[PDB]
DNA sequence: AAAAAAAAAAAAAAAAAAAAAAATTTTTTTTTTTTTTTTTTTTT
């Protein structure tokens, strides 16, 4: 304490009497100087063992590792410590007990004892309110169906796909009143959910003068999080379910819709009033989360936009093993293999897919007049129902963040771009996102794309042309983001590619979309003997059974750090490339070349670029770029 | 699943002192007052009290303000300066230490009355003339005379109210005590769903199930020597409550603690609101004994201590003391098997010069004897010589007027001035005194009353 | 005893100085000048400029900026003082302070509950404004117990009754009675605004919230502007918002209930005044400026330009060659089609509409549509229209359900008029909409902008409300042939697929046939190439796209005659035409394509800003038309 | 409104105690049509009354 | 024979009609108890 107020909680809710019980706090054993104690000989002693150089960055180990913690919380000046319910475990048992049983009076208890140590160290710093702990990685709810009622208002952790986040809710903390008499004022902070307004002023003493001025009163934030859940155990014939979450203060507005993550919050069961304006409620209690800590770190899935973004993400050993590994001389192909080993030797569709997950360069352009141009590559990968597209697709699925799936006519252009739905918690015409929208700034892996009905294919021409999207309807008229990337998956017409027949007549799709797209695969069978007998012991192999670490930190490095700009040799080279293609498409059985062809090889050029790491596209990386988009499309054949 | 609404449970408080450690504070009072000094041995008087009440059947207490403040000061002033609700504080106080100090008692008594906690003060008292407004709803001691006490009717302390439509009940609602009214609520709070609700005013007041107890209406009047010289007496309501009723009677000279209060009966001379006092406490202005009067009896000149000592201050006339103390202890009564009564009172008179000590010694033994009445032979000052019964115009009930004859019942009579009085006081007397027995028959009814008097009488 | 808000009156002291000691550069106090002019009717606000705050005063700057809400009133006096002090203005009349320029800005998602009661600036995309309506500020009211009346109580956006009866022996708080003519009101717009497109999150719908718009700063918004808004984030107060208990208010007296009246469910909550405290951000918009302003302020709007920009218009049309100068300025990324760059540059301009004696509204505007092999920057001209001008609503295909595309409704939620939301072609009025896939739409909204088109106008009578919107909008169509690929040995009418009307209406057709001849595609993959190697160079834009903007806005309101040589030249220029038509055509010629001429002729008169059409407009228009209509190419 | 006996008891009748008898009540046919102007009488622009 | 377009069906949301639901003490009258006054009947 240095005259820094304790800031007020929202999270852990309406205060209770905090009554003490002579054998800790009434029906809780806590016993809140033995809590406190504990957790001051905790935030000191704790020394984790098995840890990583990768995982704590900046962080000298064998020092006292949330001593650091709060010394990079004195430089920043950001009053919250996040603190891990596993170290705690590890430390000791039945402090964790305290925490997961009853958070609602041991995290004060925790900031009391961390705001203790941290005025014990540097009492000359400046904060904007005191140190707020953040518990998290608790043990993982599996499956957040099987929470009880005896687990009611303790700790918890789940993962899930954020789906919609609603507006900003104030929340009443300091009720301002004013005499309308003789214009005295008052403050009343937020008793224990309730406002006691004065009912008498305090300087003319008359009754019930005193009206509530709201835009006076200190309020607060809170939005409502919808949230599905993602367990690890799905049960049988369990359909997914929806929840609500209530995230509150500085953790408004950081968790954006189809961003994955790991949600650590205290459950909640709440009453509902059975008509809008009467007071009884139903005796069935529905419940949702009120949220200390987003996590959105998992080993996975590759480092989103918020973690590219940031800058102290990677020790100097780790950046340097990086430049080393851009140094390698085939790291173009030693990271394809390392894209989904269980699939055998598609060397040519991993590349691509590489190509894909690194991107291009996002190029401003909006003093050039041209609109937004899209710096994403959108991959087709044509075969009969006997080759693995599925299975790339569902890998792609699993191991991208922002990823979003969709299977043939199991889907609509409404629900793909966007609805109005009446909330059943507000009773609101909220609107919702589809698919599309909700993998805005990733993937979106789409399975049997040649059934697709007109209507809701038509709507991926706007994406895969613009990224964004129109959505003008008696709901809303406006024009959402979505610069997903393609990756489609179709079938040729009688679900098998006969050889009577040119390559964009069994295919079967529009040529304008096809334009669209920036690889195309034909995963024709190879009758090979020696392809047949290894792809056979491989598959076999996956019976009898690079890093994905090397692998994430590369491509988020790559992200966060080299945008390509052209070489003038590339330059020349792709001139070139795109007259010679256009020269091989007079004979228009295959798919013939396009200016969206060239924009195609441009963007790829870029990509593999991004791979050595080069920020200068060179004349190797547009002759990958050539050869790759031969090999693909077989144009040779 | 909607067909009931089951009662709502609470459980025990686990954790300006507040109105309850005030009871608390009661509590111990009663509890620990120790008057009995560690020389003389000790006692806890106010738990010995309740004891011994409570099984008695006796539900009231005595508590001095001494005590209270004595033990605790702050008590003693809260009750000065507020006593109603400090009073209720106290009472329940009372109500609980009873039920610790007999809480295993028997059966066929399990309820727990409540108790009457009165108090008795030694201040001096103010006086009626100083009761002016200031002094209200605090805590005042007065004296006075009473001059009328009107019969003990039954006023509510607590009661119960039916619905007229839905047959539900509002059991066991509190009186205010005092002159305090009560207006019936005007809405049947049981609400059912899908149903036409009770009427406006639904309640009935159940006569069967209320908590009732008694009240006396006195009229107090001040003290006649206090009164000054051009004034007439001031007067004051009394309302004598649950063991205040007949403690007193009309003539009786007393000192009062209770309330100086108003009348609530509804907000409906202006501002002025008929006032009384609640009264809380009265006052009416051995084995040890025993054997002092066996070893009087175990004397030689028992004879010669009490005649002397009768006439310590009248010389001479030893013989007249002599038969004077055989008349103040007076023969015996005898009812055989016949059916009759025989006198046992002893009859002196005394004829004498205008001289001796006959009015001097008969205030003497007026005083001496237990009850006595000094009496001309008309009777005195508004007051008859013999019982007379009257039949009232209104009630057509029967007042009797009570003379010399009748109040001093199995006492001594003194009749100053025997050669004159009334004939029919004579006639009367002619019977009453061999008989002790005046007999009146009126156009009412016939009555034989009682006066079993001696009859000392002195004349010229 | 009349408690003082001792900072708000300081406020009020120093910036009453402010404003009757500030003076410009000139010397005079420019807010004495200023405040003389609200001594006219219809006007009650003063425009203080934030920086002047802060140059006079930085202590009363920053005070204002964090104490914006306690203040206002007090401003407000402040003013009335600086008013009232010089001229007699009638006495009733309030007034209001205007605050702009300032220098900070965030955005609607910074727009957090800390933001709540001080200054603070937006930008937005005005998405709907309900009517004008009068709201009460200071109510009069009558107790209906003692027929006391209870003076000034304030509304703080809710009907608010006075909190109880002045009268001390009266606790009335029920049965109140406004006194309408004692209570005064203030004038009051209620507008929706959207987070513009550049601030959007990923995966993030559009946030939308209300702006209030108070008196004088009230029609200003309009729908489909692009407005920055300065004023306090208040909390009006919501009820009935969850169906989940949250935090209630109720008086701190420790009352309990007598049996029988026991203070329990509906009867309790009655008796302690328990009432929900549920708020929603709506913002209170101080002052309101387009976010892009086109100005620093044809004679009006030429009063309106500034010195540089008058003479750089002047110049502007003062130049030969501005012709293809507009057309690489709007096209710098384009190579070739030009007679597309052509087309879309004179409908940008547009012609002049005109309407019969009788009553036939004759079509001004001029649609234009693109048609073409796959890959042929036809969605690219779209684009480049779109971001170029205001008013340039875009579209696609199968994306714009009818009642968005046109026109919807809502019913107003305050009071019981009806808002009539304005659909794509509105938003598209007097201006463009870019409609991609025009082939792909439904018949049931291709006939509804075929209405648009005949009429320049759509009645929409639905839910409860009948209206006329206007919508002059010139079209901008893209249409992909049938199979993909245009065949020039087919009539246009047989290789798209479009409605023989809809054709008919649409002015000029452009077919773009992607043939393969390798000087142009060295051409095309140079010029692409270049562009992404030098992004932000290699544009030679010779006239900036502010300055071409302003001289469209500028150039829109000149209305070309028609003298009688060019009425000639017009006439056997058609009869030429025709003679060509009498080998034949893609699509016929007929009257229309007179239409269209004439149209066309008129928007190159309005590009040279003339008051007369010349036969060198006419002959350019003339092979504009014949360029554009080919021979279909049997072998 | 209120029972009109004077010998409903020692006690009176309460504030709106009657209720309607439904088995005493003779009653009718009863209809509500929705008559439209005809369609010839309607003038030339307006609307059918 | 399969794809595209149109029509009908299913389901959610909104606007008005008409039957239900809720709130809801105070002033006047008048009987009964008590006292008081004038007279007649009875007793000293
Ligand atoms: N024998 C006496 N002894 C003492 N005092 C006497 C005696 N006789 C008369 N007196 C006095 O005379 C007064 C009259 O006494 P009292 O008994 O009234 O006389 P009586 O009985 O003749 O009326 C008293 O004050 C009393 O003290
Ligand atoms: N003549 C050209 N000049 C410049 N770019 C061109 C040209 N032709 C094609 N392109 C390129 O082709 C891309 C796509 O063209 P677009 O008009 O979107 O195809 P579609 O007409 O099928 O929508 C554009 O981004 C543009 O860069
Ligand atoms: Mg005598
Ligand atoms: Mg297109
Ligand atoms: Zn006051
Ligand atoms: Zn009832
Ligand atoms: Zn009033």
């Amino acid at each position: 304490v240095r005259g820094t107020p304790v800031r007020q909680r929202p999270d852990l809710g309406s205060a209770q009497k905090g009554l003490q019980v002579d054998l800790v706090i009434w029906g809780t054993d806590v016993n809140v100087a033995a809590c406190k104690e504990n957790f001051q000989r905790f935030l000191q002693r704790f020394i984790d063992p098995l840890a990583k150089e990768e995982e704590n960055v900046g962080i000298d180990i064998t020092e006292p590792l949330y001593m650091q913690r709060l010394g990079e919380i004195n430089v920043i000046g950001e009053p919250f410590l996040n603190v891990n319910c596993e170290h705690i475990k590890s430390f000791d048992k039945n402090l964790y007990r305290q925490l997961i049983s009853y958070p609602q009076e041991v995290i004060p208890t925790f900031d009391m004892a961390v705001n203790e140590i941290f005025f014990d160290r540097y009492p000359d710093s400046i904060l904007e309110h005191q140190i707020q702990v953040r518990p998290f990685n608790a043990l993982k709810t599996k499956n957040m169906r099987n929470l009880n009622p005896e687990d009611i208002d303790q700790l918890i952790t789940i993962s899930g796909m954020v789906i919609r986040t609603s507006q900003l809710i104030p929340e009443m903390q300091e009720a301002f009143f004013q005499c309308q008499v003789c214009a005295h004022t008052t403050r009343v902070e937020m008793d224990r959910g309730r406002i006691a307004e004065p009912s008498v002023c305090g300087r003319c003493h008359t009754t019930h003068s005193m009206a509530l001025i709201h835009n006076r009163s200190l309020f607060s934030d809170k939005q409502m999080i919808k949230l599905q859940e993602s367990p690890e155990d799905m049960p049988a014939g369990q359909t997914p379910h929806t929840v609500i979450l209530f995230a509150h203060n500085d953790l408004v507005d950081k968790v954006q819709p189809g961003d994955r993550v790991n949600v650590t919050g205290i459950y909640r069961a709440v009453p509902i009033r059975v008509n809008p304006r009467v007071s009884n409620v139903k005796s069935v209690y529905k419940t949702h989360i009120d949220v200390i800590h987003y996590r959105k770190t998992d080993a996975k899935r590759l480092h989103g936009l918020d973690e590219e973004a940031e800058q102290k993400l990677f020790s100097e050993k780790r950046v340097e093993l990086l430049k080393e590994l851009s140094r390698k001389p085939d790291i173009y192909e030693r990271l394809a293999s390392a894209l989904a080993p269980s699939i055998y030797e598609h060397e040519d569709i991993k590349k691509g897919i590489l190509l894909q997950l690194f991107g291009g360069t996002r190029k401003d352009f909006s003093h050039t007049g041209r609109g937004k141009f899209r710096a994403e590559i959108n991959i087709l990968l044509c075969g009969d129902p006997g080759t693995s597209k599925s299975q790339l697709l569902q890998y792609v699925y699993n191991l991208v963040p922002r990823g979003q799936y969709t299977s043939g006519k199991g889907s609509s252009a409404v629900g793909l771009t966007a609805y109005v739905m009446k909330d059943p918690e507000t009773r609101q015409l909220v609107l919702q996102t589809g698919a599309l929208v909700l993998s805005d700034n990733g993937i979106c892996c789409i399975d049997e794309f040649d059934k697709m009905n007109e209507s809701t294919r038509s709507v991926l021409h706007e994406v895969m042309e613009q990224q964004t999207l129109s959505i003008a309807k008696a709901g809303i008229i406006c024009q959402l983001n979505a610069r997903t990337s393609v990756l489609a998956a179709a079938n040729p017409i009688e679900s098998q590619w006969n050889p009577k027949k040119t390559t964009i007549e069994n295919i079967q799709l529009p040529h304008t979309l096809l334009s669209r797209f920036d690889l195309i695969f034909l995963m024709l069978d190879p009758q090979d003997e020696a392809y047949d007998r290894r792809l056979a012991h491989h598959l076999v192999a996956l019976y009898y059974q690079l890093d994905m670490a090397v692998l994430k930190d590369y491509i988020a490095y790559a992200h966060s750090t080299i945008m390509p700009r052209l070489s003038e040799e590339a330059s020349q080279a792709l001139i070139e490339a795109y007259v010679d293609m256009r020269k091989i498409g007079s004979s228009r059985g295959m798919v013939s070349a396009y200016p969206r062809q060239l924009e195609s090889l441009i963007r790829l050029a870029e990509a593999h670029a991004k791979v050595r790491l080069s920020n200068k596209v060179e004349a190797i990386d547009v002759e990958e770029a050539k050869r790759l988009h031969r090999e693909a499309l077989k144009q040779s054949a | 699943s909607g067909f009931d609404d089951p009662g709502i449970f609470y459980s025990d408080s686990f954790g300006q002192a507040r109105k309850s450690q005030l009871q608390r504070r009661f509590k111990e009072f009663l509890r620990q007052y120790r008057v009995g000094t560690d020389r003389t041995g000790f006692t806890f008087k106010y738990r010995d009290e309740l004891k011994r009440h409570y099984n008695l059947g006796e539900y009231w207490i005595e508590v001095e303000m001494e005590d209270l403040a004595s033990f605790d000061e702050d008590l003693a002033d809260y009750l000065y300066k507020q006593p109603a609700e400090h009073l209720q504080l106290l009472e329940e106080a009372a109500k609980e230490v009873a039920d610790e100090v007999t809480r295993p008692r028997p059966s066929g008594e399990e309820v727990l009355q409540d108790i009457q906690v009165m108090l008795k003060s030694d201040a001096s008292p103010s006086s009626i003339r100083s009761l002016k407004s200031d002094m209200m709803s605090h805590l005042v001691k007065i004296p006075g005379i009473i001059i009328a006490a009107s019969a003990v009717r039954a006023k509510a302390t607590r009661i119960s109210i039916q619905c007229r439509s839905c047959r539900n009940t509002l059991t066991n609602i509190a009186m205010r005590p005092g002159l305090e009214g009560y207006a019936l609520p005007r809405k049947c709070n049981t609400d059912q769903a899908g149903r036409p609700k009770c009427p406006l005013d639904p309640y009935f007041i159940m006569p069967d199930k209320c908590k009732c107890v008694d009240f006396q209406t006195l009229k107090l009047q001040e003290l006649p020597d206090a009164v000054p010289h051009g004034e007439m007496p001031r007067h004051m309501q009394l309302y004598c409550d649950r063991y205040l009723c007949d403690k007193v009677v009309p003539g009786n000279r007393v000192t009062i603690m209770g309330i100086y209060s108003i009348k609530k009966f509804g907000l409906t001379g202006v501002g002025i609101r008929s006032s009384y006092i609640r009264v809380l406490g009265i006052q009416v202005d051995s084995p040890q004994e025993e054997e002092e009067f066996r070893r009087l009896a175990a004397l030689p000149n028992v004879y010669e201590v009490i005649s002397k000592s009768i006439a310590p201050s009248i010389f001479g006339g030893t013989d007249m003391k002599k038969a004077i103390a055989c008349l103040l202890f007076g023969g015996s009564r005898k009812r055989l098997p016949d059916g009759l009564t025989r006198r046992g009172d002893i009859n002196l008179l005394m004829l004498g010069d205008p001289g001796t000590a006959k009015s001097q010694l008969l205030k003497f033994v007026e005083k001496c004897s237990p009850i006595g009445v000094y009496t001309s032979g008309k009777g005195s000052s508004a007051a008859g010589l013999t019982a007379s019964v009257m039949r009232d115009p209104s009630s057509r009930n029967f007042i009797m007027e009570g003379g010399a004859m009748v109040l001093a019942d199995g006492g001594v009579v003194c009749i100053d001035e025997f050669d004159k009085m009334r004939e029919d006081d004579r006639v009367a007397i002619h019977e009453a005194m061999e008989q002790q027995t005046i007999s009146i028959a009126k156009a009412g009814i016939t009555t034989t009353l009682n006066s079993r008097c001696s009859v000392l009488a002195a004349a010229n | 005893l009349e408690v003082r808000d001792e900072v708000a009156e300081k406020c009020q002291k120093l910036f009453l100085d402010f404003l009757e000691e500030f003076q410009s550069s000139d010397g005079e106090i420019k807010y004495l000048q200023l405040a003389e002019e609200l001594i006219r009717p219809e006007r009650n606000t003063l425009v203080v400029s934030f920086v002047d705050l802060e140059q006079f005063n930085q202590q009363l700057s920053t005070t204002i900026q964090e104490e914006f809400y306690r203040v206002y009133p007090y401003l407000c006096r402040a003013l009335k003082t600086f008013v009232k002090d010089r001229k007699e203005i009638p006495l009733a009349k309030d007034f209001y302070v205007a605050f702009q320029d300032l220098p900070t800005r965030h955005k609607i998602r910074e727009l957090t509950s800390s933001r709540i009661g001080l200054l603070t600036r937006i930008s937005g995309q005005v998405v709907r404004t309900h009517p004008v309506h009068p709201e009460l500020v200071s109510g009069t009211f009558l107790c209906l117990d003692c027929q006391t009346v209870i003076r000034d109580v304030e509304q703080q956006f809710k009907y608010t009754q006075p909190n109880i009866c002045r009268n001390p022996v009266c606790a009335n708080r029920r049965r109140f009675l406004l006194d309408t003519n004692k209570s005064r009101f203030v004038d009051f717009q209620k507008v929706r605004i959207q987070e513009t497109q550049a601030e959007l999150p990923r995966g993030s719908i559009p946030r939308s919230l209300e702006v209030i718009l108070r008196a004088e700063a009230v029609e200003s918004a309009q729908a489909g502007d692009k407005c920055d808004f300065t004023g306090t984030l208040i909390v009006v107060p919501d009820v009935s918002k969850l169906s989940t208990p949250g935090a209630r208010a109720e008086t701190n007296s420790r009352v309990s209930g007598v049996d029988g009246y026991e203070t329990e469910g509906i009867r309790g909550l009655r008796a302690l005044g328990v009432r929900d405290l549920s708020y929603r951000l709506v913002f209170l918009a101080c002052c309101v400026a387009p976010t892009n302003p086109r100005f620093g302020g044809a004679e009006s709007i030429k009063n309106q330009m500034t010195v540089k920009e008058w003479e750089k218009v002047f110049e502007m049309s003062q130049d030969k060659n501005l012709y293809h100068n507009l057309c690489t300025s709007l096209f710098p990324t384009i190579h070739g089609n030009d007679e597309v760059k052509r087309g879309v540059l004179l409908m940008l301009f547009g012609g002049v509409p005109k309407t019969t004696g009788e009553g036939t509204s004759l079509r001004g505007d001029i649609n234009v549509c693109i048609v073409g092999d796959p890959s042929t920057a036809k969605s690219q001209f779209l684009k480049h229209v779109e971001e170029f001008s205001p008013r340039a609503v875009y579209t696609s295909g199968k994306a714009s359900s009818a009642a968005g595309l046109t026109a919807a409704v809502v019913r107003d939620e305050e009071s019981h008029e009806f808002v009539i939301e304005a659909g794509a072609l509105m938003l598209a009025d007097n201006g463009v909409c870019c409609i991609d896939e025009f082939d792909k739409m439904d018949v049931r909204d291709q006939v509804a902008i075929h209405e648009a088109m005949e009429q320049q106008t759509i009645s929409i009578t639905k839910a409860g409300v009948k209206a006329t919107l206007n919508a002059r909008t010139s079209i901008l169509a893209a249409a992909n042939p049938i199979s993909g690929h245009y065949d020039r040995s087919k009539s246009l009418k047989q290789n798209i697929n479009l409605s023989a009307p809809i054709m008919s209406r649409f002015d000029l057709f452009f077919i773009l046939v992607d043939e393969c001849n390798e000087v142009t595609d060295y051409a095309i993959a140079r010029r692409i190439v270049d562009l992404h190697s030098r992004i932000e160079e290699s544009i030679d834009r010779v006239y900036s796209l502010d300055d071409i903007r302003r001289y469209l806005l500028f150039a829109r309101q000149f209305k070309p005659k028609i003298s009688k040589e060019s009425e000639d030249f017009i006439v056997e220029q058609y009869k030429h035409l025709r003679q060509r038509d009498g080998t034949k055509s893609s699509w016929r010629i007929t009257v229309r394509q007179l239409e269209s001429m004439i149209r066309l002729s008129e928007a190159m008169a309005r590009m040279h800003c003339c008051d007369e059409v010349q036969p060198k407009h006419v002959k350019e228009a003339f092979r504009l038309l014949n360029k554009s209509i080919i021979r279909v190419e049997t072998p």
